[PDB]
């Protein structure tokens, strides 16, 4: 008897997605365990009714264990979410980009196991993709948004070590606080092609926008985004130039359906490989803590056993900071009519690109002059052109 | 990516016609459009084109009988053919090339005008 | 107007100094333009239900700020983390009237923080400013793995990186263990006495068992720690003497909130401006939107001023800390605290009696001992170094060479005598000849003894990245000397960028080039023969060498370097015989041996002459005690000219 809830914030799409999802871990079982589920919904949610909806649906069926979906993409509800789950020593698992959203992580007493990209992992394909057509990265602008610490150190280090190509030259940082002017100052001391950029969505309309006015939005500019920048809506803001590149998880193909009964799977699964190994029973707290806790400290938690999930033909074994090394990643672009369209996709650690050679096309209208990029055409002859094959 | 012609007919010696060829696409701005004729006997042949930059170059054959366009915002190029004479009836095709892809010759079923008496 | 105020403590008893606190807001300022008002919540004996009734205090105002104070129990973030991400969730500013966990400093991990007491972190460049004033150079560092391990050294690198002394030796012990010995007994060769302690208080005296059970805790030895290590049980035993520091106003508890009360109403009062203030988020229902004016309030109220008060004048931080204040000086007197001195963070001032230390001799603690023995490493080159067999009696035989005294030989070990195939093997050998002339000159010289080793495998050394690290280990001699196997190279080294980026260099006693060995069409570097390939001559070099790296650092010369890849030797003089043996056309090496070798050899020609100048020069780790003496040595020995008289011995004169 395995508990399981979902909860959908704002959304019109969970009443048959309950029941649907409700019939796949029967068949999706290859094992004589059992499961019951749940389901649950509410509007626009802050942290004092999701607390309590916990306890509340904790004491009411004596949960095992839930797993969480929410949108709008707001950093706190991911901080919210974890720390609830430190002290209930409940294993939690919550599966959408709000909830996917980067954290920093926190003491290893805790059992969330996020289900997205690192930081690492979402810039190192960053990085990689610059060696397809665009050669040097020129500049990093950034705030002073959180985890920007691992992120220039990281891209400075792979960046010193290769010697092919890559001269990095400017990095600046704006400070908000400032909000003036003095941001366009230490933004036009920048002279370069691409501009690759990590800050927070609201910095980031207002930051295109001073651009826009001094002329970086221009035709022969390319910018870059992570994954955290809009990545999690349908509905684009304005002031964001037509034409952009980001690597993000949004998976436009994929279903919440298809996530749950992958995320249920790795709770049963993983599951019955420790209880069946040694006839463990997952003894349930008897309310949520305030003072029956202690009883079940001692007894052997799952991360032994959760780290490694199989089935669904993919790898979908976590690591020390709960990041995976078998992800989806997707790169996507904006198209003329301001719905975000797919380009490439990476699996296996490859770039596979429907796009040979950079497409070139324009920013925001009523600037166009479009009268550069020239085409050569050449022969392979005597020295004045020779041919080799690639390295 | 696939094209569709369409437009042809019959028309007296001295009319015109209004051609057009039509593709789908999301980077529809960047692609050479070139019309091409091909009569019975005679090799494929070029008539007019349209760079990605926004030049005009017409054949010297016929030259001023037709005249060429492209809308940035619809994807569709359609010619403008005027003061038709019976050495114009061919079957004319369009075409795109570059900007990725492989295999660049890229033809449509064909749409025949014929010019007479 | 009214302004609101709140502040989550653990009392019930000092809720009387809250409301003195807010009686005092008032009586700073009632003229009606700012009025100020008070909540308090209760401690935690959970933290769902102080969560919900924190959430209901906001609510309950228009909140602007919150302050919390320190638990009695030993939890390290009871109280913090439940108000600190809930208020964070609304970018509502709170002060930390006492706390000095590092986690909450980082702004990368939570939201806006200030703290009125400095962390463990910056107290580190306080003992540091305290250590440059008394000259120590040489500092041994030992750290743990949590946070607070972290956060120490990074500051510490960054208060090094100030001055860039690259300390060395960062040893760390795995937290929460026991009969963990091998730290000690690892660093204690360091050759420097000075070590720093930060960690928590069992883990504090479970070092002070294992260093009083290894002996180093007596005499010749001086080591400070921090406050954490200084209390409870870790005071029960320890060394006499131990050197210490005490925050500056340690649990003042009521003090501090009411220099928090005057310095926020200061600010709130300096804050009546701006186009857009709206109001503070208020209810806990539908009020998910975002706190615009947030970043505004954080950075104005950082950049206040209060300056009447027992708390002190405070200029925050970029990250709110507390800036400048002051700091007392403790030592252990037969088991009793007692005041040294003060310390205001810029300097300290000795105003109390003398601080002995635990050997009991006043004397400054400066040893450094320089040790009679250095590490010498060295390759097989043949002009400047010879292998000589050992006899059975265990000398090798003496050789009156010309003039009938003895020439100078010493025992040299560490080889197998077979690169090639060698499961395992070290054997000793005799060393003898310019090289090993001059180190007995310098020994003679500069009053010290030595000890002679061999390389492992017999490259050079060459940056080189492959495999199992992200970095380019210095694979041989070079890296020998990087990783501590090595103290002293004594070899045929030539000077470069690449090297001379790491290791310190002497001035140099023999110049030299590269040239081409040819056995008697060959010219110097200009034919198309040589610029582009051709089978009638094979130009090949010694793998992982200077002209590997010479080669590869010049984009209009990629064909050659692709051609040298294609197939090299590693050996010096196999590479001489196989020339010799008509098996190879040519090839290119240093300048003196090349030379030496040829004239010395049957039927050799030099060909060409020099293009790429460069020197040979003694290495040492950087930053040695050794840069001094070295050079005014060699200087001296140019000009008294012996050195010549040696050129003369070895390379003149072959009969
Ligand atoms: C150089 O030699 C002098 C000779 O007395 C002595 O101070 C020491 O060995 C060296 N000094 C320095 C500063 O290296």
């Amino acid at each position: 008897a395995l508990n399981i809830a979902v909860m959908l914030g704002h959304s019109h799409d969970v009443t048959e997605r309950e029941l649907r999802t409700l019939w796949g871990p029967e068949q999706a079982a290859g094992l004589p365990l059992d499961v019951n589920v749940v389901a649950l919904l509410m509007n626009r949610t802050d942290p004092k009714s999701l607390i309590t909806h916990v306890c509340d649906l904790m004491s009411g069926a004596r949960i095992h264990g839930l797993v969480f979906g929410d949108d709008t993409d707001q950093e706190a509800v991911a901080q919210m979410l974890d720390f609830i789950s430190s002290h209930t020593f409940v294993p939690i698992l919550g599966i959408h980009g709000g909830a996917s959203m980067i954290m920093a992580d926190k003491d290893p007493t805790s059992t969330f196991f996020q289900f997205g990209a690192s930081i690492q992992q979402q810039a190192t394909v960053m990085l990689k993709i610059m060696q397809d057509y665009d050669w040097h990265v020129f500049s990093l602008v950034t705030t002073i948004f959180p985890g920007y610490r691992e992120f220039i150190s990281f891209v400075k280090t792979t960046v010193d070590n290769s010697f092919v190509g890559w001269d990095m030259q400017n990095v600046i940082t704006l400070d908000t606080s400032f909000e003036d002017a003095k941001t366009q100052v230490q933004l036009k001391k920048i002279h370069s092609s691409v501009i690759l950029l990590y800050s927070s969505k609201d910095e980031a309309v207002l930051i295109l926008s001073e651009a826009r006015s001094l002329g970086l939005t221009g035709y022969d500019f390319f910018w870059i985004v992570p994954s955290l920048v809009s990545g999690n809506t349908e509905l684009i803001p304005k002031e964001f130039p037509s034409g952009l590149i980001s690597v993000s998880y949004d998976d436009w193909d994929y279903s919440l359906e298809a996530r749950v009964r992958d995320g249920i799977g790795i709770l049963t699964t993983a599951a019955s490989s420790m209880l069946e190994k040694f006839s463990y029973i997952p003894e349930a707290k008897a309310s949520c803590y305030g003072q029956m806790e202690r009883p079940e400290v001692p007894m052997h938690t799952l991360h032994p056993f959760m780290v490694n999930v199989t089935w669904d033909g993919k790898d979908l074994s976590f690591t020390e900071e709960g990041y995976q090394v078998h992800p989806r990643l997707v790169v996507i672009v904006l198209n003329k009519d301001r719905e975000w369209e797919k380009v490439g996709k990476w699996e296996n650690h490859t770039l596979s690109l429907r796009h040979a050679v950079w497409p070139r096309y324009k920013s925001f209208s009523d600037s166009e002059p479009d009268d550069n990029h020239l085409s050569i055409v050449t022969l392979e002859e005597a020295p004045f052109v020779i041919v080799e094959d690639i390295d | 990516v696939q094209l569709q012609e369409s437009g042809g007919g019959l028309v007296q010696a001295g009319g015109s016609l209004r051609l057009s060829c039509a593709a789908s696409a999301a980077a529809a701005a960047a692609a050479a459009a070139g019309w091409y004729r091909q009569a019975p006997g005679k090799e494929r042949a070029a008539a007019a084109a349209a760079a990605a930059a926004a030049a005009a170059a017409a054949a010297d054959s016929v030259k001023g009988r037709f005249t060429i366009s492209r809308d940035n915002a619809k994807n569709t190029v359609y010619l403008q053919m005027n003061s038709l004479k019976p050495e114009d009836t061919a079957v004319y095709y369009c075409a795109a090339a570059a900007a990725a892809a492989a295999a660049a010759a890229y033809w449509g079923q064909g749409t025949q005008v014929t010019v007479s008496s | 107007k009214i302004v609101n105020i709140g502040a989550v403590l653990s009392t019930r008893k000092h809720e009387q100094m809250f409301r003195e606190a807010v009686n005092q807001a008032n009586k700073r300022h009632g003229s009606w333009k700012i009025q100020l008002n008070a909540t308090s919540v209760t401690h935690k004996p959970n933290a769902i239900q102080m969560a919900l009734s924190v959430c209901e205090d906001l609510i309950s105002s228009q909140v602007y700020a919150i302050l919390v104070s320190h638990p009695p129990t030993p939890n390290d973030h009871f109280t913090p983390t439940p108000v600190s991400y809930t208020a964070g969730f609304y970018r509502i500013p709170v002060l930390g009237l006492t706390t000095r966990m590092s986690i909450y400093s980082d702004k990368s991990i939570h939201l806006s923080f200030l703290r009125t007491v400095p962390p463990y972190s910056h107290q580190s460049s306080v003992w540091f400013e305290m250590m440059r004033v008394y000259s120590w150079n040489h500092i041994i560092l030992l750290v743990s793995d949590d946070h607070e391990g972290r956060a120490a050294q990074k500051r510490l690198e960054t208060l090094l990186e100030e001055r860039e002394s690259k300390a060395e030796k960062v040893l760390q012990f795995d937290p929460g263990t026991k009969n963990v010995t091998a730290l000690l007994m690892e660093a204690k060769e360091l050759e420097a006495r000075v070590i720093i302690l930060s960690a928590s208080e069992d883990d504090a005296a479970t070092v002070y068992r294992a260093a009083a059970m290894l002996n180093m805790t007596g005499s010749g030895y001086v080591w400070l720690v921090g406050e954490r290590e200084i209390s409870g049980n870790a005071l029960r035993y320890a060394p006499d003497g131990i050197l210490g520091l005490q925050l500056i106003n340690g649990k003042n508890e009521s003090a501090h909130i009411s220099d928090a009360v005057g310095v926020v109403a200061q600010a709130v009062h300096e804050l009546l401006e701006k186009e857009n203030i709206t109001d503070p988020p208020r209810g806990c229902v539908g009020n998910t939107n975002i706190w615009k004016t947030g970043p505004l309030f954080k950075r104005v109220l950082m950049s206040s001023k209060y300056a009447d008060g027992v708390t002190g004048r405070v200029e925050f931080n970029e990250d709110g800390d507390r800036k400048f204040a002051n700091y007392s000086i403790m030592n252990l007197q037969n088991r009793k605290l007692v005041q040294v001195g003060i310390y205001n963070g810029t300097h300290v001032i000795p105003n109390d009696r003398k601080i002995i230390w635990p050997g009991g001799e006043t004397e400054k603690p400066r040893g450094y001992q320089m040790s009679t023995r250095l590490k010498i490493v060295t390759i097989h080159q043949e002009p400047f170094v010879y292998v000589k067999p050992t006899l059975s009696d265990g000398t090798c035989k003496e050789e009156f060479t010309v003039n009938g005294d003895p020439v100078k030989k010493v025992i040299c070990t560490g080889p197998n005598d077979t690169s090639p195939g060698s499961p395992r093997h070290t054997v000793p050998q005799c060393c003898y000849g310019f090289c090993i002339d001059l180190l007995i000159k310098l020994a003679r010289t500069m009053n010290f003894t030595y000890e002679v080793h061999l390389v492992a495998d017999g490259k050079f050394g060459t940056q080189e990245r492959v495999n199992n690290s992200n970095k380019k280990e210095w694979n041989g001699m070079m890296g020998e000397l990087l990783s501590g196997q090595a103290d002293m190279i004594v070899a045929p080294l030539t000077i470069n960028n690449e090297r001379a980026q790491y290791i310190e260099f002497s001035k140099p006693f023999k110049y030299q080039g590269l040239t081409i060995l040819v056995k008697k069409r060959i010219t110097g570097i200009n034919d198309p023969r040589l610029r582009n390939p051709s089978d009638k001559f094979i130009y090949a070099t010694v793998k992982q060498s200077s002209v590997d790296i010479y080669f590869r650092r010049q984009v209009e010369l990629s064909t050659m370097y692709r051609h040298m890849e294609k197939h090299n030797y590693e050996s010096a003089a196999e590479a001489i015989q196989a020339v010799r043996d008509n098996k190879l056309h040519a090839f290119i090496w240093d300048s003196a041996v090349l030379e030496f070798e040829a004239s010395q050899k049957c039927d050799l020609v030099t060909t060409g002459e020099l293009f790429f100048r460069s020197g040979f020069g003694i290495g040492m780790r950087k930053d040695s005690p050794w840069k001094q003496n070295v050079s005014l040595s060699i200087l001296k020995s140019h000009e008294n000219g012996f050195m010549e008289d040696l050129d003369k011995t070895w390379v003149r004169y072959q009969e």
